[PDB]
RNA sequence: UAUGAACUCUUAGAGAAAUUACUUAAUAAACGAAGUGAAUUGAAAUAUCUUAUUAACUUCAGGAAAAGAAAUCAAACGAGAUUCUAUGAUUAGUGUGAACGAAAAUAGAGCAGCCUAUUAAAAUAAGUAAAAUGGCUUUAAAGCUGUUUGAAUAUUGUGGG
RNA sequence: UAGAUGUGCAUAGUUAAACCGAUCAUUAAAAUAAUGAAUAGUGUCUAAAGUUAGACCCGAAGCCUGGUGA
């Protein structure tokens, strides 16, 4: 029973989050014993970290991210608010990166 | 009337580059994958971190 | 003083000046007839 | 302007309104015309003369004529450096007359040619061109170069091979007249 | 002297196809003034420009732009 | 809830609109964006300024349009597209003066995000950013711009603010 | 149910200004040497008013813009 519990929480999220989720799905999420690199998304292919800027092997120009900084703000906001900010890769809007940096190095 | 207008309006596309077309044709085809979609298994986990950083 | 102005006066220079294809024609006649007609005139044009 | 006639095409360069008369002596069959598409971001409500030539973004703009002590201000304008040259076209190969600016004319240097000025698909570049460098645009594409040359483009990019062109019509009507 | 002149050009770099005489040999890279490049070579392709993207076919650098050799000859 | 009929002109071409001659020919104003852009008036005269990015005119477009998901603001904490209303604000600030005059933020009306855009668009942007000069705007920045010139390649700190 | 939220004015003065503070400012070091400045505000109503809006009412000759007419 507890697993029907806990799918449910799954779908209570937004809508925002449960697109996001399904299209770039951290490795916590995926089978146990499935690996990162094999059956990824077609959006994960075409950049593994959504919020970073990728340099297009074709062309050496660098793609902006698919999500802007005020985006990343947005999703660590609303991903906060229903604990799965774990499940986010990594970001420089990230509440513990934020204060990572701060005490590692200071002002 | 209107099957010479829009014949008239979308004429342009023979004075497309090749790169314009590539843009486009690869687009035709990423509209046909889809959306992923979140499997039973998949949406328990997110459920667990759910429960443990709200609950415990 | 005022002076006979219309004295001689024909009905073809009537509707060259003032007519109504004077100014359908016209690019300033078609303000003149939009203008006359956001008033509600009936009378258009001569 | 007053274009040159192409090599070996039946085709001439299109006119500053954008229609291509064809001459009596080429065969036309009856209520037919060369109509070149419409230009995506229409002609220029302001400024005509640019409508008619490679201006670039350049416009007639307008400022003000401060006084030296008083600093009172009069309006003036501003206007581009525009010129009449004949440049070269190597898809085409002749010399192409048009208007263009100064600031344009180093454009065509730093691409490599009119064709290459031409040819480009960014977008600040179809508006630069406007609807006269949108015609020029249109023809040589309908060269055996630039036709030669996207059908090569098409194979690195992973494209079928690509239905009848402009001037094969008109070198069948030229045939058809015969009989 | 100043701190500031008049803004000039100082050419176009172009890359010689047919050893033009007077001026250097054949595959030769050099700065050569707009005038000539523009009316004379590029109409009689004796010349190309020599843009970013020829510098990568080419495999050579912005660093092996050469000069002009006005006691060249065939 | 369906249904027959519904002339002529604006409104084919011409012309002295409601005619001719033909034919199953047919879309006002106000509001919107851009371009151009005054003067009365106030300063107890008057030139910069103000009146005023006003009125008006021209082009283009739709039932609305425009704008819009940050090369935005903040200040060492953080906010999180655009639009409308109020407060902030007879403020900061500029101007000799007369006067002009923000933003952050707050509250309310609405709320929606995206590129696989619920209409089909990018291989991530070069004569571009930027500089000198002549102007606009403005607080000297930012933004717009004619002329002459003219870069770099991502937090392993490249570019703008 | 609980928590939070929404301009403002006053409560401390002093100076050009901050630090400072029942003390503060000038005295180029400071110092009762000298001089000045300290204790009910806030909201509403009625009425009279200052300011900007046509601004107690009536009245020019004229200036500018777009149109009209031989
Ligand atoms: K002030
Ligand atoms: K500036
Ligand atoms: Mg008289
Ligand atoms: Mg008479
Ligand atoms: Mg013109
Ligand atoms: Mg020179
Ligand atoms: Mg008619
Ligand atoms: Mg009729
Ligand atoms: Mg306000
Ligand atoms: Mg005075
Ligand atoms: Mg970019
Ligand atoms: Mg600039
Ligand atoms: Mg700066
Ligand atoms: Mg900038
Ligand atoms: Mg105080």
């Amino acid at each position: 029973a507890t697993v029907k519990q806990h799918v449910q929480l799954a779908l209570s999220l937004p809508p925002r989050l449960r697109t996001f989720l399904a299209r770039y799905p951290p490795a916590s999420i995926l089978p146990a014993g499935a690996d990162p690199e094999t059956h990824k998304t077609p959006y994960q292919e075409e950049s593994p970290n959504p919020f970073m800027p990728t340099k297009h092997p074709i062309t050496g120009k660098w793609h902006n991210p698919k999500y802007s900084l005020r985006r990343q703000a947005e999703l660590v906001k609303l991903a906060q608010e229903h604990g799965v900010e774990e499940l986010l890769p990594f970001t420089r809007k990230l509440n513990e990166e934020k204060l990572r940096k701060r005490v590692e190095l200071g002002l | 009337e209107e099957q010479e207008k829009e014949a008239k309006k979308s004429a342009a596309k023979a004075m497309l580059t090749p790169v314009q077309e590539y843009n486009r044709k690869q687009r035709e085809l990423r509209r046909a994958r889809g959306q992923p979609a979140l499997t039973e298994e998949m949406l328990a986990k997110i459920g667990e971190v759910v429960a443990r950083n709200k609950l415990g | 003083g005022p002076r006979p102005t219309m004295s001689g006066a024909t009905r073809l220079v009537q509707k060259r000046r003032h007519g109504f294809l004077s100014r359908v024609k016209t690019k300033n006649g078609q303000k003149t007839l939009k203008r006359r007609l956001a008033k509600g005139r009936l009378r258009l044009s001569a | 302007y007053h274009q040159p006639r192409v090599p070996s095409s039946a085709i001439p360069i299109p006119n500053v309104s954008g229609r291509v008369p064809l001459p009596d002596s080429t065969p036309v069959p009856e209520d037919f015309k060369i109509e070149i598409p419409s230009y995506p971001y229409g002609p220029r409500r302001v400024y005509h003369q640019s409508n008619t030539g490679l201006y670039g973004s350049a416009l007639i703009r307008f400022g003000n004529n401060v006084s030296k002590r008083n600093e009172i201000k009069t309006r003036r304008k501003w206007r581009p450096n525009v010129q009449q040259k004949r440049l070269w076209s190597k898809s085409l190969g002749v010399f192409v007359r048009t208007r263009v600016t100064t600031r344009v004319l180093r454009t065509i240097d730093k691409v490599g040619g009119l064709d290459e000025y031409l040819l480009g698909h960014k977008a600040a570049r179809v508006k630069e061109l406007g609807p006269w460098g949108w015609m020029l645009r249109w023809r040589i594409m309908q060269t055996p170069e630039i036709r030669e040359r996207f059908a090569k483009e098409r194979e690195a990019l992973g494209l079928p091979p690509r239905e009848k062109s402009l001037e094969e019509q008109l070198r069948e009507f030229q045939v058809a007249g015969i009989q | 002297a100043s701190h500031r002149m008049r803004l000039q050009d100082q050419g176009v770099v172009v890359r010689l196809l047919e050893d033009i005489p007077k001026f250097g040999r054949k595959h030769a890279i050099f700065r050569i003034e707009r005038g000539r490049m523009r009316n004379e070579w590029f109409p009689k392709n004796k010349a190309e420009y020599m843009t970013p993207a020829r510098f990568q076919e080419l495999g050579l650098t912005r660093d092996a732009i050469g000069e002009v050799d006005r006691s060249f000859v065939i």
